[PDB]
């Protein structure tokens, strides 16, 4: 279902083609549109390193303490940007399931209908939306100046924006993603809704 | 010499907690933050925290956004020529209108309490005090 997603990604780097015992590890927290994605798309870097299909358990413990909505039952992180932002699949039987985009730089949450086909095929390959929804316009620029990242690295601000940092490229440093996101999730209490 | 100096010793409450190579990376990255903060003036840091907090503005709002963003996905899967974010958001927005406090904030408070804690510290003066925060050594296990 994600041909139109995979094609617009130039320079992909699959780090681990996806199993089935892997997919069954998350049956309690996943959904079929995401299980078929793990079937069509393996864990790796996509769209020039901007996007990282991750092992959910790398982050799932970090972010399940995150209050997004009343009656959330589980948050399943399945993707990360090159800045440490987190995409999670959220099970919620009062509101209906949905995807949350957690902007780790601005400490905000974006509620996205759980239409993985729309998300991966028509929102991601659309620069308007990379800018409008995810604030990733300056990815090319940042990489020109700071360098390219591996799969488990990202661009951190030091100090982060939440701890009074500037947001200039002077403060960006390639660092290990998972401890970065952990750090940032411990700084901000509530990821408030993104003015959008 | 002939100078007056304002010298601030704040810890982050609660301390950062932790649950091999991982603890190395986090002490390492917390110090980097800790050092990056102490290079900032009180004035700088607070102008940056104000800038950060002006990002982000509910069951009804999320219900509103639910309806709007579900419509855009409809338009978008239907057509095969992409839409522009600025256009399509305003489109659906007028369709609907036709039927319509953790660690970093504690740090900002701990600090703001110092700056007012007599003698009160003024905005111009803030351009001349260096941050003095310690938190990386407090990493609980």
């Amino acid at each position: 279902m994600y041909e139109m997603f995979l094609f617009n990604s130039v320079n992909s780097k699959i780090t681990q083609n996806v199993n089935e015992e892997f997919i069954l590890k998350y049956s309690d927290y996943s959904c079929e549109q995401l299980n078929s994605l793990w079937k069509e798309v393996g864990l790796g870097s996509y769209y020039n390193g901007l996007f990282k299909i991750i092992e959910p358990n790398d982050l799932k413990d970090i972010i399940n303490q995150c209050y997004i909505m009343d009656d959330d039952e589980s948050l399943l992180p399945f993707m990360c940007t090159a800045f440490g932002d987190v995409f999670a699949y959220v099970k919620n039987k009062r509101f209906g399931n949905y995807v949350v985009f957690l902007n780790i730089r601005y400490g905000t949450s974006l509620i996205i209908p759980d239409n993985f086909v729309a998300i991966f095929n028509k929102v991601i390959p659309n620069q308007s939306f990379l800018k409008g929804w995810f604030d990733l316009e300056n990815y090319a620029f940042v990489k020109e100046k700071i360098g390219e990242i591996d799969f488990d690295e990202c661009y951190g601000y030091f100090p982060t924006l939440s701890m009074g940092g500037n947001e200039s490229i002077d403060n960006i440093s390639i660092v290990k993603m998972i401890p970065y996101i952990d750090m940032n999730v411990q700084m901000i209490d509530v990821f408030e809704r993104a003015d959008k | 010499d002939s100078v007056t100096i304002f010298i601030l010793v704040i810890h982050v409450k609660p301390p950062f907690k932790l649950k091999p190579h991982y603890e190395k990376e986090m002490r390492r990255q917390l110090k980097m933050q800790e050092d990056g903060i102490n290079k900032l003036t009180v004035f700088e840091w607070l102008t940056n925290r104000k800038t950060f907090r002006e990002k982000g503005r509910t069951a009804q709002n999320d219900a509103r956004d639910a309806y709007k963003r579900r419509k855009m996905f409809d338009y978008m899967l239907l057509s095969a020529e992409n839409f522009k974010y600025d256009e399509i958001t305003k489109k659906v927005e007028d369709e609907l209108s036709s039927l319509a406090k953790g660690r970093a904030q504690n740090l900002e408070d701990e600090l703001l309490k110092v700056l007012e804690g007599p003698p009160k510290i003024d905005e111009e003066q803030q351009k001349y005090i260096k941050m003095n925060v310690i938190f990386a050594e407090d990493l609980e296990i």
